[PDB]
RNA sequence: CGCCUCCUAAAAGGUAACGGAGGCGCCCAAAGGUCCCCUCAGGCGGGACGGAAAUCCGCCGGAGAGCGCAAGGGUAGAAGG
RNA sequence: AAAUG
RNA sequence: CGCGGGGUGGAGCAGCCUGGUAGCUCGUCGGGCUCAUAACCCGAAGGUCGUCGGUUCAAAUCCGGCCCCCGCAACCA
């Protein structure tokens, strides 16, 4: 006889698109909960912290120091 | 607006507050 | 919930509406605010 | 006499249509004064039954003025609000003292609830069976004191059902403008039908008319 | 550890600040460009000279930002000053088609 | 206004000797007066209607400046009062407004304080300041005894440029600040 | 509804369209068979009681009857009027439901048994200060309270002066 | 009507007025009148800045007292915190110290009661 | 017995047990938009009633505060006031 | 009405 | 080994869901009535709320771990 014996439906966060790698308008790069990684170049956020494209392009991870770490993404020139 | 200060112990003294009407029953004198 | 309560919101004399959620006791007393139409466009709005 | 040549504007068998009795309604009330056109309605239900009993207030879109005098009982800048709100008389538990000993010059009573306490429990039995006294379903007590007060001089009045099972409740003034007392009678009616208490069995407004401050009472459809 | 944050910046993204800069004497503006770290436009006020008003002074070189501004592309920008505060010192320029 | 008593005092009485004092070089460098604050923390906006502005149309009503109601930052249950609005009163001084007040203070003000032999020494203490606390209000002139329903002490702290106690300590006291020495 | 296996004694329920609570409750599960819960009741209104038994499964309907504070403020009719001091709402409750209603007091605070905002079940502290108003100067003799009613008190205790008496046996329990 | 230390009595005749003050019993008050002629019988709500001002001339230069007295005796009563003087050593613990009957009464200076049980 | 958080979960995701440990069935008409402002908790002084933090002043204090509620990620170049 | 030593 | 409820003045019980309130009866000590003792009348004192944590602006109360408490079960072999 417990207390316990529960959890919350796993819900995959993370990068979801690494740096190189060629997408589309609209793909949600990153999902997570903080602002682990902050929105950059072409790279807007959404409501729920979701990093997601702003143009076709490329993504580019640039890391800020004490500043927080961007996902930019050049489209493609 | 300036003022007076009308102690008991002589000593009037001319400055600056609110209504030069002051009846300072005692200054600086002890 | 109960304090709690449902409702939408009526054009001024007719229909649509948009069916927000009050909440009694606190700010309550009935409550109307400005907001679009699905015909023509904004106007005030009312419970109900 | 005098109402027999006054009576005579009246059809005792009709219905009116509201619009009706309201050409009507200024027909029938002529005096030396400005008289309150009333409005009385037998709704179906039990005294007896303490949950049907109709407490409940309502803002009209015309009549209604600071023909009022409403006191604000309360602490804090409460009291700033509601005189700017239009407190004729403000202060807390030292006004109760006003009352409380001979004072009573006015009609509302608003309150806060902080201060509610003191209130109903030295005032309960004076201003108690008088229906001054402060009550939530009859929005009287609260701390939104500002648009409270201020909104006792527009247009929000009570009704609360007598013992008898009847409710009445002044619609506005006798000179006035034509389709404004008609239409601030639906204001009334559609407000107090929103109020039936759930287990009202039959019909509800049984009989509900139209009359002036002084004198003649058209009875008209509820539903006009 | 930071007095005013400023930062009215940092909330730019729609390319090309109009930079300014609140001298208790003279005031300065130019025309940045990052995502390059290059200035393209700049146009002191009393690093010109110029009147002696303050105020009827920004105005002043604000048009003289502009005229040479326009000449090179420019004509669409975003405003600033950290303190800006956006008042009295206000250059509301007429050309430069930034708009505000 | 512009000037006072006290004022040119200041300028032409101490700013000398503090230099010739301490020696200072540059000019500014010398202790001068940056703001004197006086607030009063009541704690009764309890119950009955802690109106209590009389205290602030007073507390201005000597010194010029209606007050700015401050409130409760947390919340106590111990002393009743909580999370916020509530009681707080208090004014900040500068300028001319500094010195019109600093005159009666010193010249008809602590005078007049029961006993008073002086103002306590210590109050300084690394501090480029000074603090000090009064029980009544009617101290001050501008004030009679008849008009004020209630008491009402106060805090009066003056922020000086001093750096150090010495530097502070003998401003003050080549202004006309008594002290308890 | 919440079945019983999952009663406590407080829970409050409906049962035989009468209002109740649980105040004794054990679980039953001896030999191999189904488990059983053993209750015994109370009316939330009368007294009575009535222990009963039910199987693990069936459901028995919980109630919210709340005791909030109420207040009295004035007579009317063959009722009084309360008021919860916290949402101050008005309630008519008729003679009966008011335990002691009478050796009350217009302004006086008691308890009532809140069942969907109307009190069955209204009473007064074991004890209350009243100011008897009656009573002839002359030991154990008959005094009017000032709410009417009449009790027995010493001597010594003579009009005006105020007491206490206990609203269950409305018995003089000494002086103010 | 601030006198010596701000005490502000009034409305009645300043003799009485006077013994409004921790340092002036009827005694020191009606040798303080006649010491500047003024008229006993006068309301404190009327008289010269003059005589209120040598009123409070005399009163704070003539004698010590509230304040700079009232302080000043329990100071006395402190000296008696010496080794032991039997004046103290009653002073120390609430009692009297003027030799009065202890069995009984001696109530004053011992607050209101502790009773206990008997034997 | 459905839902959320952390661990187990072996540095992508996912992953069991009558494994460890906690939450939810709501709430805000401002606790929502936007624009402009402000920066904390604590700590050492210093101060009338004033605990040990009521209000005030001075420094020192990059976040230990706060963000309605669990925990987590997040955050003062605000998501805080 | 009203116990005991 | 589980199942539920309980530890509050000296005793026996309220109060706990609905956090800001210690309610009752007896007992105790003081004082009267008596020659005296009861009774009876007058008045008073007394509660870390089992402890140790946490939550809250605050807890007898909400939350957890322990300690004692009372009652219920332990079946098919
Ligand atoms: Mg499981
Ligand atoms: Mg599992
Ligand atoms: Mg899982
Ligand atoms: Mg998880
Ligand atoms: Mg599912
Ligand atoms: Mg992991
Ligand atoms: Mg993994
Ligand atoms: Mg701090
Ligand atoms: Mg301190
Ligand atoms: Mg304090
Ligand atoms: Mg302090
Ligand atoms: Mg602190
Ligand atoms: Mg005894």
């Amino acid at each position: 006889s417990t207390r316990n014996g529960r959890d919350s439906q796993a819900k995959r966060l993370g990068v979801k698109r690494y740096e190189g790698q060629v997408v589309r308008a609209g793909n949600i790069l990153v999902r997570q909960r903080g602002t682990r990684f902050k929105p950059g170049k072409n790279v807007g956020m959404g409501r729920d912290f979701t990093l997601f494209a702003l143009v076709d392009g490329v993504v580019e991870f640039q890391d800020r120091g004490r500043l927080g770490r961007y996902v930019h993404v050049r489209p493609l020139a | 607006v300036p003022a007076r200060i009308i102690c008991g112990c002589g000593n009037v003294i001319e400055t600056y507050s609110t209504k030069p009407e002051i009846y300072v029953e005692v200054c600086s004198k002890c | 919930v109960r304090i709690k309560l449902l409702l939408e919101c009526t054009e001024c004399k007719r229909r649509n509406y948009a069916t927000e959620k009050n909440k009694r006791n606190t700010p309550n007393k009935l409550e109307l605010r400005k907001y679009c139409p699905w015909c023509r466009k904004h106007t005030v709005h009312r419970e109900v | 006499k005098r109402y027999r040549a006054l009576l005579e504007k009246v059809d005792p068998n009709k219905v009116y249509t509201i619009d009706e009795a309201a050409r009507l309604v200024k027909e029938l009330a002529t005096a030396k004064f400005d008289e309150t056109v009333e409005v009385h309605a037998k709704l179906g239900i039990d005294p007896r039954r303490s949950d049907q009993n109709v407490r409940g207030t309502v803002s009209l879109p015309h009549g209604l003025g600071k023909q009022v005098r409403v006191l604000a009982i309360a602490k804090g800048e409460k009291i700033k609000e509601a005189e700017e709100a239009g407190a004729d008389y403000v202060g807390g538990e030292e006004i109760i003292q006003k009352i409380l000993d001979g004072w009573m010059d006015f009609d509302a009573v608003v309150a806060t609830p902080d201060v509610m306490g003191a209130v109903g429990s030295k005032l309960g039995r004076i201003l108690g069976p008088r229906g001054l006294l402060p009550n939530p379903k009859a929005g009287t007590v609260g701390f939104n004191i500002g648009e409270i007060i201020r909104e006792i001089k527009a247009g929000r009045i009570e009704f609360r059902n007598d013992k008898t099972g009847a409710i009445h409740a002044p619609v506005g003034k006798a000179s006035f403008p034509p389709e404004k007392l008609a239409d601030n009678i639906r204001a009334f009616i559609r407000a107090l039908e929103a109020h039936k208490p759930e287990g009202a069995k039959g019909t509800f407004l049984r009989s509900v008319y139209v009359t002036t401050t002084m004198g003649p009472s058209v009875r008209i459809n509820p539903h006009s | 550890r930071r007095k005013f944050r400023v930062r009215n910046r940092i909330k730019r993204t729609g390319r090309l600040r109009l930079s300014v800069f609140r001298s208790l004497k003279h005031i300065y503006a130019q025309i940045i460009d990052d995502e390059k770290g290059v200035t393209l436009v700049s146009a002191s006020s009393l690093a010109l000279k110029l009147k002696g008003n303050k105020t009827e002074v920004a105005r002043q070189v604000g048009r003289a930002l502009a005229e040479k501004a326009l000449a090179l592309g420019i004509k669409q920008v975003a405003f600033d000053r950290g303190p800006y505060k956006y008042h009295g010192r206000v250059k509301a320029l007429a050309e430069g088609a930034r708009e505000g | 206004p512009l000037d006072v008593a006290l004022k040119r005092k200041y300028y032409e009485e101490v700013r000398p000797e503090l230099i010739r004092r301490f020696g200072y070089q540059n000019v500014w460098e010398v202790p001068r007066l940056e703001k004197v604050v006086i607030n009063q923390g009541l704690g009764e906006a309890k119950e009955d209607a802690r109106i209590l502005e009389k205290a602030a149309q007073e507390l201005a009503l000597i010194t010029g400046q209606k007050p700015a109601v401050t409130r409760a930052k947390k919340s106590i249950s111990n002393f009743k009062l909580r999370k916020g609005m509530p009681i707080g009163l208090r004014v900040t001084l500068r300028r001319d407004r500094m010195w019109i007040f600093l005159e009666k203070l010193l010249n008809v003000a602590l005078p007049r304080i029961r006993d008073f032999r002086g103002l306590n020494p210590n109050s300084f203490d690394g501090r480029g300041n000074y603090n000090l606390g009064l029980r009544e209000q009617l101290i001050f002139p501008e004030i009679t005894y008849d008009m004020v329903d209630a008491l009402r002490g106060m805090d009066i702290a003056v922020v000086t440029t001093a750096e150090t106690d010495e530097e502070a300590r003998a401003l003050l006291e080549l202004l006309g600040f008594p002290f308890r020495k | 509804m919440i079945s019983v296996t999952d009663l406590r004694p407080g829970t409050k329920v409906k049962m035989d369209g009468g209002l109740w609570e649980c105040v004794e409750y054990q679980h039953q599960k001896l030999g191999r068979g189904g488990a059983k819960v053993v209750a015994k009741f109370k009316n939330l209104e009368t007294g009575a009681t009535v222990e009963r038994t039910f199987n693990s499964g069936e459901k028995l309907e919980d109630i919210y009857v709340e005791t909030r504070e109420l207040q009295y403020l004035y007579p009317e009719g063959e009722e009084m009027v309360f008021m919860d001091l916290e949402t101050y709402e008005q309630f008519a409750v008729p003679r009966s439901r008011v335990v002691g209603a009478e050796f009350f007091k217009e302004g006086m605070t008691a308890l009532g048994d809140m069942y969907e905002g109307q009190p069955i079940k209204v009473t007064p502290p074991t004890v209350v200060e009243l100011k008897v108003v009656d009573t002839p100067p002359g030991g154990s003799k008959p005094a009017t309270l000032e709410t009417g009613a009449v009790v027995q008190v010493p001597l010594f205790v003579e009009p005006g002066e105020v007491i206490k008496v206990d609203t269950r046996t409305g018995e003089y329990v000494g002086r103010a | 009507a601030r006198i010596a230390g701000v005490e502000i009595p009034r409305n009645k005749r300043v003799d009485v007025a006077l013994t409004y003050i921790y340092g002036i019993g009827k005694a020191r008050a009606k040798e303080a009148l006649e010491k500047t002629g003024i008229n006993p019988a006068t309301r404190v709500k009327d008289l010269t800045e003059a005589e209120v001002v040598r009123l409070r001339e005399y009163v704070e230069n003539t004698w010590k007292l509230e304040g700079e007295l009232r302080a000043e005796v329990a100071a006395n009563i402190k000296r008696l915190m010496d080794i032991g003087c039997y004046r103290g050593l009653r002073h120390r613990r609430g009692l009297p110290v003027r030799g009065q009957r202890t069995r009984t009464n001696a109530r004053t200076r011992k607050g209101p009661r502790k009773t206990v049980a008997g034997k």
